[PDB]
């Protein structure tokens, strides 16, 4: 049954392009990225989703700053710190 | 019998081991925790948070 099958792109099995990755800025939007972003490191991390489309990855990206610098930053440190 | 070796193997319910010891170990009802684990609130992420900052704080300041 098993009937090897020859072939694989680590580009398709793997790392899909997603569409937000892989997209060159277009000349305008940086200027609301950065505008409405508070910290840009957030705009690559996609949990959903999320298009479209940049109008919902400034309120994504927003909104997880928000939940990171308010609890992710609590247990992180506490756990390891002592 | 070994309330040890079973409690390791499995981490994931350590709920239920806890609950179990509480109802037969000691002397409270298998009553009064079905309310209060049926009672409870959605902890909707903002309870949940701020609990969780709270035991982080008082585990840590204890000594």
């Amino acid at each position: 049954a098993g009937r090897l099958d020859n072939g694989f792109d680590v580009f398709k099995d793997t790392i899909t392009p997603t569409r937000w990755n892989s997209h060159i800025w277009t000349p305008e939007e940086l200027e609301k990225i950065r505008t409405e972003v508070k910290n840009p490191a957030y705009i690559n991390v996609v949990t959903g989703g999320s298009p479209e489309n940049l109008d919902d990855l400034i309120k994504l990206a927003n909104e997880n700053f928000e939940n990171d610098s308010r609890a992710a930053e609590a247990g992180l440190g506490a756990k390891l710190s002592a | 019998a070994d309330p040890q070796l079973i409690a390791a193997l499995y981490p994931d319910q350590a709920e239920l081991f806890l609950t179990m010891d509480m109802m037969d170990k000691q002397g409270i009802d298998p009553q009064v925790i079905l309310d209060a684990d049926r009672l409870t609130v959605k902890r909707s992420k903002e309870q949940r948070f701020e609990d969780d900052k709270a035991f982080e704080s008082a585990l840590n300041a204890s000594k």
